[PDB]
């Protein structure tokens, strides 16, 4: 079993990287401004009939490009939802959702979370799934790309004062990488056994004789497109274990590739637009030793699963609990840590039946950041921020400036990466203690003991990290639940980014040295190992104790 | 010394008020911490709120003690900086002035006190007396003694219109008099700098200090957030922990060791870059100094000893000695610079015949110009000249002149020598060279040997020939060398350098350097300089030897050292502080955490106890790393982050665990809890 | 300057929201219909269910599939969830109890070791899967209910089964459906 | 939401508001 699950470690970050390398030279096109290769022709048209210029814009109208995007989304999406009964693709008659569910799901989607408080076969209609969750998807991937395009072109341009086009970004990110990516996509797990119609809810006659409605919809489209961009946005209440949206365990390993697919290649595409392919190998190694370790001590604590089972005369002690058939318990480990380091949200097994230690490790890879190979953009920024902090430390030690990729590191850098780095902690915390301190907080748990505080932190910490995931066993439908998560993930996303197109204006106006004797080398096991140990150690004694009390106890129970 | 630690101490007490660490926020988050754990504790031994009493008070005390050792550290160093200035203030004394009628040496002088001097003013000072206060000599040359601002009992030559014509107040001279022009004010003096870079309340923080306490600050955010939640989770799971061990917790976690030692690391910088001979107007300066690649010496004065003496006259073809020694004798008493008087003294042990009066002569003098690089003398229908190489080589060809073969094969073989060579043209004629050699000053190539091991480059700036240049160079072991350079060429070389960015660091003497001085963002004046090179310097070298950016690097290095290594240390202590407080404070909520106590403590009560008291005692334990600095050595940028963290970062993971262990096992021991 | 980001946006949500799932569906339904449709299985003009969806078996002649906790009743695709409880819940340890003890009743000639993927619940509700092992665990029940050989009701359960392309990216698995529907050609 | 619950956490938007303050600014 442990020589089965290290293969299967293996063979994900070997394909990943054989599929990342490429899409992260293409990446670099887009971040150098270059035109994809036979995509000229068309875009000087394109931009031509939508008025984007190529009129470059400082971190200003960078900023409030993104944000009006997602402010414009978040407004139709919230009226979309709200007026879903008065709009087409309606083959069951429903309601449209309550203020409190619009909202949520409306700031859900927008901001990159797909949080879900909701049942997508019975709540949402075929229009809302079509147009409402799968655009914010594609917009909301292209949003945290183009900051990360931005954030990457503050580090490679030279005393400059823009950050390129927004709009520019989004239009060539959405159609080139998100489109025809996510078309390949849809239509592999369409031939492997997805859902891909526009027709009513069919009517099984089982062959025991019960009746058994199947929903029906256009899933291939949305799975492509929340597995690629990070988005996690389920079409159906059991998001990426329902076998309509997850049909074979070949889809299952392309929905992980495809899931790390652009975050890999923006570490790709970052050490290649730096002229400095150790940068981003750094970057990646970083991050595959953590994944890899939380990976396997995932894969292990779910083996050991639980001892009741085998008190009460089973075969094994094998958690199989909260997992599918079709994906063993090392497949189920290794999406568990996926989806909650890179920020996807995208749950194959039940996270609430993982075992103590098996549902820990997810929990603290979203309260860290999702620096891990995070979120499409989001993780990468969120590593940057982690890694202006480490190369402060470094260089603070050795007795030299803050540098890192020649560009010095002063004074408000330094403000604005901590309030960036604070921002999501932050919330996770208070959300959590304002949760727990409310009756109508508290009585969401379905588990008593510390597995309901542990249901409570894990959603509060997904909502404010924008993952997604969640131990599903809370039941955050009610309007003071929405609210809350709402405001976590609005707060989460938007006040990470204002931040970090901040850092992006202040690194364009300063200039790089050249490498001199001195300049710490930030490629290599040595600053691998420090930004390791930089996140782990602030991810760690900043939910120590909020973690000893959930998960931990409950193991130590 | 026994002395100002007690006082130090009282200072410490003194700094209590919430107005004093109001500035602070690492430490003031722990005096309110204190504050209301002591309230706790009066208010639950009153009555009005259960618990025990007892033990609320040792936290609270504890606390005290924590912000009250921060002070002591902040205060420690601040007195030991304070009693040097007291030191400086006492040398600033002095006895009284004599002020002069006329500008001219031997007019009457009038008893005068020293503090009614202003600028302007001109002042005799004879061999006995001291120097009242600053200004450039005017009129006479002399030996004066630096002990009282250098302390070194070594004299220094000490004359007037040159490079040398800069004195210090407070020193005595004992060879001659020297009559000098006080272009200071009261207050501005040089020696009030020294005050003004000790003394508090006008020491703002350094950029990176500024850094690094937004990083505490981040830190200290974090921990609040945590230990405030804690509350309520743990109320949800069973009894709520109390509010003095949430305090605890937050004060352990929070970055208290180095948070009360930053201002004593500043403090220290500064009192050990005193302590080096280095007058640094601002820490920043200090900072910066660290991250310098490129060294600019300057040849005459800071690399050598300044004030070439003339050794010999050569001629090229026929030329008598006596027309040479002669011409240039006339040539150079117009150049008051110590060139031109020592070509005169040559002049004077080899013919000394004949005497100069500007009437007898009725000709204007032509002063010596950095710009001009000769000076000369315009006799009736007479133009004479004498400069450079260059200069000369201009000068006879915009006369119609030509340059003899053999006088360059001799400039050439002077040059080699090592002495800069000058040459003296009466009318359009060459007359020949004089030899101004010098002695190099310090053992600055063997330095340079170790100065370059960490990365500093060493580029010498010379207006001399080439292979003089060459030679010294040699001498001085510098990486590289400019010859026939002008001002404007030096100031041209830190632009170029500044471009590709390179701070580069300046340490220079003259006026002539004065402005390259300014744009460079490090520099090093040397005492043996003057006041508008020194006011442009933002570190005036005392010992005037140009391998005192070497001492400056390493304090700054030391600086930046030992406040990240800190930082690191201080959050590696956080995690075994936290295995001695988490499973102490759930220890009546959630007893099976009480198997995640590797430490092994005693009861939760000592557990807590014992995280306190070391996180107290870790910042007396560490003022003398934070006086002293880090130790470090000279290793690559890979190589001592290697070492910075193998030290510390594993220092505070494993001391935390030893040191609560030790004070658990003391308290159990002592059978206090 | 709004104009750039409405005609974006409007722009990118034709595509995406337009352009995108009309396109997926169009060649979908090209290529293939079958799985675009849901892979459902059909006897005449009445739909006996899908060939990923899991019906709820509880005859004594069916292979039984893993339980599932969705809603009102077990395996509604409706609200397709999974039981959350956890490891440390009670109400998890009484379920596992109760389920054991009605397969020991209902399986007298098999081992006492029941598998653990009969016994806990799935995690979308839906689960049409279980190991060839756990299959053949309940084969003496199916034997002895439709009158069977032991050797032809494993040679079924090895007709229906699943194995992936590589062993370490999932696991064997048996379609419950399909081989009841197939058990009931064969009893015919 | 008793007094002293009141109060703690009053304090604690306190304390957090003082240490914001003083990380955007540079006293
Ligand atoms: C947990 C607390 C404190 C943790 C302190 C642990 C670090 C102690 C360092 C020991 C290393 C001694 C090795 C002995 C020599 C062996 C020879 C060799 O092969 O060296 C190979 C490399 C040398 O790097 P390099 O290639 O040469 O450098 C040229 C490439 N730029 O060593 C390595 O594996 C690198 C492994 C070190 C990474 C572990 C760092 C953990 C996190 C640090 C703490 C962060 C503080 C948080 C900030 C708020
Ligand atoms: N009083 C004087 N009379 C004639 N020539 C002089 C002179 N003083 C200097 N020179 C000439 O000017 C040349 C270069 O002048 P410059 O001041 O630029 O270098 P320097 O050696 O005099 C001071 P440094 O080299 O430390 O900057 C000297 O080497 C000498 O040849
Ligand atoms: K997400
Ligand atoms: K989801
Ligand atoms: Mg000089």
């Amino acid at each position: 079993m442990a020589a089965q699950g290290f293969l299967l470690i293996a063979t994900f970050l070997l394909v990943l990287m054989v599929l990342a390398r490429p899409l992260g030279s293409g990446l670099a096109r887009l971040i150098n401004d270059i035109p994809l290769p036979g995509t000229t022709g068309v875009e000087r048209v394109l931009f031509r009939a939508l008025g984007v210029s190529d009129r470059e814009m400082n971190w200003k109208q960078y900023l409030c490009a993104i944000l009006g995007l997602n402010m414009l989304g978040l407004a139709v999406l919230f009226f979309m939802l709200l007026g879903q009964h008065y709009l087409p693709l309606n083959p069951q008659q429903l309601p449209g959702l309550s203020w409190d569910l619009a909202l949520n799901t409306a700031v859900s989607f927008v901001t990159n979370t797909n949080w879900r408080s909701y049942s997508g076969e019975t709540t949402l209609s075929y229009f809302s799934q079509m147009a409402g969750l799968t655009v914010q998807n594609f917009l909301s991937a292209a949003s945290g790309i183009a900051v990360i395009f931005a954030l990457i072109r503050a580090f490679t341009r030279q005393s400059m004062s823009t950050l390129g086009n927004a709009w520019v970004d989004l239009l060539r990110i959405t159609l080139w990488v998100l489109v025809p990516v996510a078309l390949l996509i849809a239509l592999f797990f369409i031939q492997q056994g997805a859902l891909q119609n526009f027709l009513p809810y069919q009517a099984v006659n089982t062959v025991e004789g019960a009746q058994q409605l199947l929903p029906m919809g256009p899933v291939a489209s949305q799975e492509a497109i929340k597995m690629l961009g990070t988005n996690g946005g389920g079409f159906f209440n059991a998001n990426s274990s329902h076998p309509f949206e997850n049909p074979t365990a070949l889809t299952n390993f392309v929905q992980m590739l495809a899931i790390f697919l652009i975050p890999t290649a923006l570490c790709f595409a970052f050490g290649e637009v730096m002229g400095d392919r150790r940068q981003g190998r750094m970057l990646l190694w970083a991050m595959s030793v953590i994944f890899v370790i939380c990976v396997g001590v995932v894969m292990w604590a779910e083996v050991q699963g639980n001892p009741h089972l085998l008190a009460l005369g089973t075969d094994s002690s094998i958690n199989m609990e909260g997992k599918e058939s079709r994906f063993g318990v090392l497949v189920s480990s290794l999406f568990a840590v996926v989806t909650t380091a890179a920020s996807c949200g995208a749950v194959i097994a039940m996270h609430d039946s993982f075992t103590a230690l098996g549902g820990m490790v997810p929990m603290w890879l979203m309260q860290i950041g999702e620096v891990v190979f995070g979120g499409v953009g989001s993780g990468l920024y969120g590593m940057m921020l982690f890694v202006l902090l480490a190369v402060f430390i470094a260089g603070l030690m050795i007795g030299r400036t803050p540098e890192y990729l020649g560009k010095k590191i002063d004074v408000r850098e330094m403000k604005l990466t901590a309030l960036a780095i604070l921002v999501t902690p932050t919330l996770v915390l208070m959300g959590a203690a304002l949760a727990m301190m409310t009756d109508a907080g508290r009585s969401a748990m379905l588990n008593p003991g510390p597995h309901g505080f542990s249901e409570v932190l894990y959603a509060v910490s997904s909502a404010a990290n924008n993952n997604g995931s969640a131990f599903a066993g809370l039941s955050a439908n009610s309007p003071f639940w929405n609210c809350l998560l709402a405001f976590c993930m609005f707060v989460g996303r938007f006040g990470v980014i204002i931040p970090v197109m901040a850092i992006a204006g202040s690194l364009v106006s300063k200039k790089s040295q050249a490498a001199s004797s001195g300049t710490l080398p930030t490629h290599g096991p040595l600053f691998v190992g420090l930004l390791i140990g930089t996140v782990l150690l602030v991810g760690a004694l900043t939910f120590i104790p909020a973690l000893a009390l959930g998960p931990v106890a409950e193991y130590l129970s | 010394e026994p002395t100002l630690v007690v006082q130090a101490l009282k200072e410490a007490v003194k700094k209590l008020n919430p107005q004093a660490q109001w500035r602070n926020p690492v430490m003031f988050i722990v005096w309110i911490g204190s504050l209301l754990t002591t309230c706790i504790s009066i208010a639950m031994a009153s009555g009005a709120m259960p618990g025990n009493a007892l033990f609320s008070a040792a936290i609270s005390g504890w606390l005290w003690i924590t912000v009250l050792f921060a002070n002591f550290a902040e205060a420690l160093a601040e007195g030991r900086s304070k009693a040097q200035a007291n030191s400086l203030k006492g040398v600033k004394k002095t006895a009284f002035a004599r002020k002069l009628r006329e500008p001219k040496y031997g007019a009457a002088a009038d008893k005068v006190p020293a503090d009614q001097l202003r600028k302007g003013d001109i002042v005799l000072v004879e061999a006995g007396d001291i120097i009242p206060c600053d200004g450039e000599v005017i009129e006479g040359g002399a030996s004066v003694d630096e002990s009282a601002i250098t302390g070194e009992a070594a004299p220094v030559i000490r004359e007037s219109g040159g490079d040398f014509a800069s004195v210090t107040g407070g020193t005595r001279i004992l060879s001659d008099w020297l009559v000098i022009e006080c272009s200071v004010n009261p207050g501005e003096t040089f020696l009030d700098r020294m005050i003004a870079m000790v003394e508090g309340a006008q020491r703002r923080k350094t950029p990176n200090e500024i850094a690094l306490t937004i990083l505490l600050i981040a830190l200290t955010i974090v921990f609040l957030l945590a230990t405030a939640t804690l509350w309520p989770f743990s109320a949800w799971g069973g009894n709520a922990v109390s509010v003095t061990v949430l305090v605890a917790l937050l004060v352990c976690l929070i970055p208290t060791t180095i948070g009360g030692l930053l201002s004593a690391i500043g403090v220290a910088g500064m009192s050990r870059m005193l302590g080096a001979n280095v007058i640094a107007t601002s820490g920043r300066a200090v900072e910066a100094a660290g991250d310098v690649d490129v060294l600019l010496l300057d040849k005459t004065g800071t690399i050598t000893l300044g004030n070439r003496q003339a050794s010999e006259f050569i001629p090229a073809q026929g030329v008598d000695e006596k027309t040479l020694a002669d011409a240039a004798q006339l040539a150079s008493l117009a150049d008051e610079t110590p060139e031109g008087r020592s070509i005169v003294i040559l002049a004077k042990q080899r013919f000394n015949l004949r005497e100069r009066d500007v009437q007898s002569l009725h000709a204007t003098f032509v002063p010596f110009t950095a710009q001009s690089r000769m000076s000369g003398i315009n006799i009736d229908n007479r133009m004479i000249r004498k400069g450079s190489v260059d200069a000369i080589r201009r000068h006879v060809e915009a006369n119609g002149g030509h340059f003899p073969t053999d006088v360059d094969q001799k400039v050439d073989q002077v040059a080699r020598q090592g002495a800069t060579p000058l040459v003296v043209v009466e009318g359009s004629r060459v007359l020949g060279v004089i030899a101004l050699k010098d002695i190099v000053k310090g053992g600055i190539k063997e330095r340079f040997a170790q100065l370059r091991k960490m990365g500093i480059k060493t580029v010498m700036i010379t207006g001399d020939n080439r292979l003089t240049a060459a030679a010294i160079a040699a001498e001085a072991g510098v990486d590289d060398f400019l010859a026939e350079a002008t001002p404007e060429a030096k100031l041209a070389l830190i632009r170029q350098y500044q471009a590709e960015g390179r701070l580069v660091a300046m340490t220079g003497d003259g006026t002539n350097d004065a402005p390259a001085l300014a744009q460079a963002d490090v520099a090093v004046a040397m005492n043996s300089g003057t006041q508008a090179a020194k006011e442009a310097g933002n570190m005036v070298d005392l010992d005037s030897n140009p391998t005192k950016l070497i001492e400056v690097v390493h304090i700054g290095k030391q600086m930046l050292m030992t406040r990240g290594s800190l930082t690191t240390f201080s959050i590696a202590n956080d995690v075994a502080k936290y295995f001695a407080i988490i499973p102490a404070a759930f220890a009546a909520t959630y007893p099976q955490l009480n198997a995640l106590n590797i430490m092994c403590l005693h009861s939760p009560d000592s557990a807590i106890l014992s995280a306190v008291i070391f996180n107290a005692l870790i910042i007396v334990f560490l003022i003398p790393l934070a006086l002293k600095g880090v130790s470090y050595k000279p290793l690559t940028a890979s190589a001592m982050l290697r070492r910075n963290l193998w030290i510390y970062g594993l220092g505070g993971l494993l001391v935390p665990f030893i040191g609560i262990k030790v004070i658990d096992l003391l308290l159990t021991v002592c059978g206090l809890v | 300057g709004l104009r750039p980001a409405l005609s974006t946006f409007i722009f990118l949500l034709l595509i995406t929201g337009g352009v995108y799932p009309l396109l997926t569906t169009v060649l979908g339904q090209w290529w293939f219909p079958w799985q675009a449709n849901g892979s459902l299985i059909r006897e005449g003009d009445t739909v006996r269910g899908s060939a990923l969806i899991g019906q709820n078996f509880t005859g004594n002649g069916y292979f039984h599939g893993r339980p599932s906790a969705t809603a009102e009743m077990p395996y509604n695709p409706q609200a397709s969830g999974g039981s959350n409880l956890a490891v440390s819940n009670p109400e998890l340890d009484k379920l596992i109890a109760a389920r054991v003890a009605a397969l020991r009743a209902a399986n007298p000639d098999a081992s006492a070791s029941v598998p653990v993927e009969l016994v806990t619940a799935s995690a979308s509700g839906l689960d049409n899967n279980i190991t060839p092992q756990a299959a053949a665990w309940q084969i003496p029940r199916v034997a002895k209910a439709r009158n069977l050989s032991v050797e032809q009701l494993t040679q079924l359960i090895a007709k229906y089964s699943q194995q992936p392309l590589v062993k370490y990216i999932g696991q064997p698995v048996v379609n419950i459906v399909e081989l009841n529907l197939a058990l009931d050609k064969l009893d015919e | 939401m008793s007094a002293g619950v009141i109060t703690g956490v009053l304090l604690v938007f306190l304390l957090l508001g003082y240490l914001v303050y003083a990380l955007i600014n540079a006293e």
